[PDB]
């Protein structure tokens, strides 16, 4: 319904194993509005997430920004789960750092 | 500083 | 060449109560202010660090314009469902942009005001600021309505007046940040793919502002559908970033260019690989 959103999973810096980064998920280009963002490391979910850059696509798409200080590991997994209507079911999304 | 509808309602 | 811009949204919640009303203003690329009807004691808050020193009559006034539009939207709401004959157990999303486009020199070159119901255009103020543009005949109502009204012209006052004499006021506290053009991190990268052959992905970081392009050329032609393309994205440190990639044949990975557009740069780069 409205359009499907776009999740890009990534860091601030490309990221370098024990060093203090960012990560972002960042969700953008659907419709409607109400929408839920997760964002989850090994599984569970991370406590506080932030929220940002809510905007139009110039055409009136929607933008949603989730963003999370986090160090990367060689051992960790990290990922974003978006729910939105006009999906079936939540795609969660990995964090590759090597894009 | 933002615009106002001013109750310029449709 | 500078913008103040400002994004309103108003959704309905049937049996959840009161519709969220929320705004959301913009300098540039850069964030500073924020309104949520969520928040319980609803208030303007700074959203950007050098914004927080205007004072408390600044942020009541702001309080008062938002709360007012609150109510608008809420009967705005109610209209769209009388044009449409739509369900009253649905909810629904009503959008809103305001802003001007401003030269460096205070002239403005372009300003907006312009509604969309449900994630659909709605009605729209023309490039020359003189009369509505209505989508269909369930927005064409309301564009007699405020054309006998004389709605048109109040618009065309706070685009003139207020957001251009607002802008330089802000152009001169935020500047650290505002002022600011920082050029790309190119380089383009390659990557082995099962398939057989390669695919080169261009690279452009920590840019600021926000409005870049990226491209890709086989000796001198573009590729525009073969390439693809995620949207410029926020790093979170004030700058931006966006990359775009392309498939090659393993041994011409380098018969194809990447180019890149921006303010900070003061020639066009050009890359391969």
């Amino acid at each position: 319904i409205q359009k499907t959103p776009q999740i890009q999973v990534y860091s601030r810096h490309p990221p370098e194993n024990g060093k203090p980064n960012i990560l972002n998920c960042y969700v953008t280009q659907f419709h409607p509005p109400h929408i839920e963002i997760q964002m989850l490391k090994n599984g569970k979910k991370i406590p506080k997430v932030e929220m940002s850059d809510m905007s139009f696509s110039k055409d009136w798409s929607f933008y949603i920004l989730a963003h999370t200080e986090f160090t990367p590991t060689e051992t960790d997994t990290y990922a974003c789960r978006v729910k939105h209507a006009s999906m079936a079911e939540p795609k969660t999304v990995y964090w590759d750092r090597d894009m | 500083i933002g615009p106002g509808r001013a109750f310029y309602v449709i | 060449s500078h913008s103040l811009r400002y994004f309103v949204t108003a959704v309905s919640r049937p049996g959840f109560g009161e519709p969220r009303y929320m705004e959301v203003g913009y300098v540039d690329n850069t964030e500073f202010v924020r309104f949520d009807s969520d928040a319980e004691n609803p208030r303007y808050e700074p959203r950007a660090r050098w914004i927080e020193q205007e004072g408390p009559e600044y942020w009541e006034r702001e309080t008062r314009r938002a709360k007012g539009n609150e109510q608008s939207f809420r009967v705005d709401l109610r209209t769209a469902l009388r044009y449409y004959n739509q369900s009253a157990g649905g909810s629904h999303t009503l959008q809103w942009m305001a802003g001007c486009d401003v030269e460096s020199d205070g002239r403005l070159l372009r300003g907006y005001w312009q509604f969309a119901y449900d994630g659909c255009d709605y009605i729209a103020l023309n490039e020359d600021l003189k009369t509505w543009t209505a989508a269909d005949m369930a927005a064409q109502i309301t564009r007699r309505k405020w054309e006998q009204a004389g709605a048109a012209e109040r618009d065309r006052a706070y685009l003139e007046g207020e957001c251009v004499e607002w802008l330089r006021r802000y152009l001169k506290n935020g500047n650290a940040t505002l002022l600011r053009t920082d050029p790309p991190k190119a380089h383009v990268t390659h990557h082995r793919r099962p398939e057989g052959d390669v695919t080169l992905r261009c690279w452009a970081l920590g840019f600021y502002p926000a409005d870049i392009t990226l491209t890709w050329q086989l000796n001198g032609e573009e590729l525009t559908q073969e390439m693809e393309l995620v949207e410029t994205r926020p790093a979170g440190d004030g700058t931006f970033q966006k990359w775009a990639s392309v498939v090659v044949p393993l041994g011409k990975e380098q018969k194809y260019t990447c180019h890149v557009e921006h303010e900070g740069l003061p020639e066009p780069l050009t890359l391969r690989w």
